[PDB]
DNA sequence: ATCAATATCCACCTGCAGATTCTACCAAAAGTGTATTTGGAAACTGCTCCATCAAAAGGCATGTTCAGCTGAATTCAGCTGAACATGCCTTTTGATGGAGCAGTTTCCAAATACACTTTTGGTAGAATCTGCAGGTGGATATTGAT
DNA sequence: ATCAATATCCACCTGCAGATTCTACCAAAAGTGTATTTGGAAACTGCTCCATCAAAAGGCATGTTCAGCTGAATTCAGCTGAACATGCCTTTTGATGGAGCAGTTTCCAAATACACTTTTGGTAGAATCTGCAGGTGGATATTGAT
């Protein structure tokens, strides 16, 4: 049976915009959308441990990437994300 | 069969792409177009059905030809 | 006690990480917070788009975000349209039409 | 009786077309043709209906995007009408050709 | 006489010479340190291999030669024979680097 | 050392003439050489910023021909023969 | 007994045993590659190899000199409509195919 | 010391075959080196997802057939898919 | 532009059905706790190779002039492609029952990964070999004036 | 036409920058032998896929009529190419110092690999409810025309 993000994406649509819904063709988007993400991330974080001559993908590579593969308000953002959710997951 | 893809339907087309006046020759041009690409992308997808002993062309081989193609389609599973 | 509990976000960072192994390579080592940094960002841009979603369905009076309004929301924003390239299906165009044919 | 200009029910069709998001080729003839040209790879095969469905779409995307670009060259030319010339050179400056 | 070629006859003479050839068509040094311009305003204190900006150059010439063979195009379909920058913008939106 | 400015215009008319002929062009309008530094900028920019990004996180101070080697992939521009 | 090349055992002049190396530093995670994978490989790189060796030298032919420069390959690659297709990277040195549109040409 | 691998000398080899005459200058092995290495890439690239989509751990000559289907046209693909299959069945009974 | 009459479009409500959301328990994974395992950090260090400098010379950039011909107006009519009201055929759609065949299983051979102990094939500089870059000079065009 | 006036060839010529071959350890490919999966191979079981039938309702195809667009032609201001004079600043030949990359080690922190114990996320019915698509009737936009 097939594993989704829709049930994560629906809780995000909550906090965002509690109000609104989703319909199942738009759902289905959002799934493409956090696969071809994810696809892209992970592939270019592999390539730049590949190119440095390392084993492990670190949290090191996968800000890298996405420094390279989004436009830049978007990175800024994403950036803060990601190191907040990393601190806060080694302080507790 | 390609002529099945009606006059009417490529002016439905062009319309939303936004054009006002369409010269009579384009209605043979396009099939040819629409026919490449169905020619490439479908080829793909059958290539990718095959090495899985299917036969049944599924939506997922469809988006992976696709996506091959450099033509991503979002919604209909990646 | 999740780590998505523990790292403040609603993906879930341990399907993450097993997704992240079976990625790279054949000696491929994941760290442990790779799997959180991940699971941040793409939370994150879930919670861009849809927010603009919204909004598109909001100023169109409607309570049910469909694929209309995710390329509306996408289309009309600069960084959203360049990182998306994708086709979104059921999803239409931007109406738009050149001057030079509309008719004086 | 009452006759519009021409180039007035056109805006009309682009303003209704620009608007909705069905798809604008008909459903079954589509459908024939994907089976026919599939036919000249592999026999007897079988489609999901959503596979033809992703076909169409990806399929109506890429022609009302080259129409698009299409019409940015016919307007570059001075005119108004596309003619084949014009998708000719879209296509080309696209690489894929 | 004087002796006076017409107009278009170095042109052509000067297409043939450089579609021939296959050096580098941008004096070394000036690009040199235009790439150092625009790293330095990007990251301080930064080196290069020499070859490093040799690959630059060569893409950089590579991508301008390709976009005026397209620029081109757009010119002599709007049936003139002048570029103009009109003709850039047409082939680098069609190109979809700025949509 | 010395402050780097307006190196653009190091790219010289007859440069970009020179590089038009090799792209078959005949006539070419006096609006052209602005245009086209500014589309050089954008595309070396965008090259080089990528470049740099796999400098740092090699942390390295020098930017090396594999740096743009792969930068230009990222963006679909490959190029051959610096690949070492 | 004595040793025998992988890549001699299956006809080819590229390596096979490289190759597979390349290979398991690859994928997936738990990535297995089979013993024919190597060799199947190299095959085709060989194959591919030879296509583009074989238009490029005579290209050098034609120009009545003995070594292949980055022109020849160019010239070669550029003038094959299958391998233009396969490779629309850029060659270093390569230059462009001599061409001028018809509506230029002096009347 | 230390050193990097190349494909110089399996692309000499094979040069000697077709042109004995024949010789290449340091650029164009080079690139020719770029040229290998990409096509390998994109061989080993498409294998790799070809075997996720069908939830099997290895890569087989099965995989590597199919990715050559899909990444070279035409002509190049039959005449490469016979000289593979060649030295695959060549390889297992020798 | 008002003065007409078409026809289009736009808002405001309206009623069910087709989808959405909310509800109910069984496993494949996500979360522990233990015991190795390993990679990529930190620390010296040898040593390419990058930044800088000098200097002289000539290949090119620059700026001017001067006028040829190109682009941009403008006008014209032939005729293509839009609008349309007409006529019917092919798409749509909706059960229906039959079945091909994807997708789970439950096994054993074939194929593959390990883990050691020789055994070459390749690589990095040495040592030799030589195509061809870059210089000359008259055939042979190619242009453009008269 | 047919000469000027220059540009383009195509050949022959020679030492050196750059290839092709010559050696010398070392990493890695190849030989075993043993341990472990794998992805096949039959056998079923549901589930969506194709193939009917059989209508009304669109939506397509067809022929008229003509507005208005494209293309052809004509003219001309002035932009941009060609040529020339001038001299700067790129190129190319060396050397030097030292930054910093890359090759070795030594090894704790961080990752994997079990082996269990719990938990959640996926299904499949249950329970609302959004908005499709359909009225009215009230300005709007369009086109003929005092």
């Amino acid at each position: 049976r097939k594993e989704s993000y829709s049930i994560y994406v629906y809780k995000v649509l909550k906090q965002v915009h509690p109000d609104t819904g989703i319909s199942s063709k738009a759902m289905g988007i959002m799934n493409s959308f956090v696969n071809d993400i994810f696809e892209r991330i992970a592939g270019e974080a592999s390539r730049l441990a590949h190119y440095n001559k390392r084993s492990t993908i670190t949290s090191r590579e996968i800000q890298t990437a996405v420094r390279l593969l989004l436009p830049g308000e978007l990175a800024k953002h994403a950036v803060s994300e990601g190191t907040k959710a990393v601190t806060k997951y080694t302080s507790a | 069969n390609i002529q099945g893809i009606t006059k009417p339907a490529i002016r439905r087309l062009a319309r939303r792409g936004g054009v006002k006046r369409i010269s009579g020759l384009i209605y043979e041009e396009t099939r040819g177009v629409l026919k490449v690409f169905l020619e490439n992308v479908i080829r793909d997808a059958v290539t990718y059905t095959e090495h899985a002993k299917r036969k049944t062309v599924t939506a997922m081989d469809v988006v992976y030809a696709l996506k091959r193609q450099g033509r991503t389609l979002y919604g209909f599973g990646g | 006690v999740s780590r998505s509990q523990r790292a403040g976000l609603q993906f879930p960072v341990g399907r993450i990480h097993r997704h992240l192994k079976t990625r790279t390579t054949s000696h491929g080592r994941v760290g442990a917070t790779a799997a959180v940094y991940s699971a941040a960002i793409l939370e994150y841009l879930t919670a861009e788009v849809l927010e603009l979603a919204g909004n598109a369905s909001k100023d169109l009076k409607v309570k049910r975000i469909t694929p209309r309004h995710l390329q509306l929301a996408i289309r009309g924003d600069e960084e959203l349209d360049s990182l998306i390239k994708a086709t979104i299906a059921g999803g239409g165009v931007i109406p738009h039409i050149h001057k030079s044919l509309i008719g004086k | 009786p009452h006759r519009y200009r021409p180039g007035t029910v056109a805006l009309r069709e682009i303003r209704r077309y620009q608007k909705s998001t069905e798809l604008l080729i008909r459903k079954l003839p589509f459908q024939r043709l994907v089976r026919e040209i599939a036919q000249d790879f592999k026999t007897d095969l079988r489609f999901q209906s959503s596979a033809v469905m992703a076909l169409q779409e990806a399929c109506e995307a890429y022609l009302v995007g080259l129409f698009e670009d299409t019409n940015l060259c016919a307007i570059h030319a001075k005119r108004v009408t596309i003619m084949p010339k014009d998708i000719q050179l879209a296509r080309r400056i696209r690489g894929e050709r």
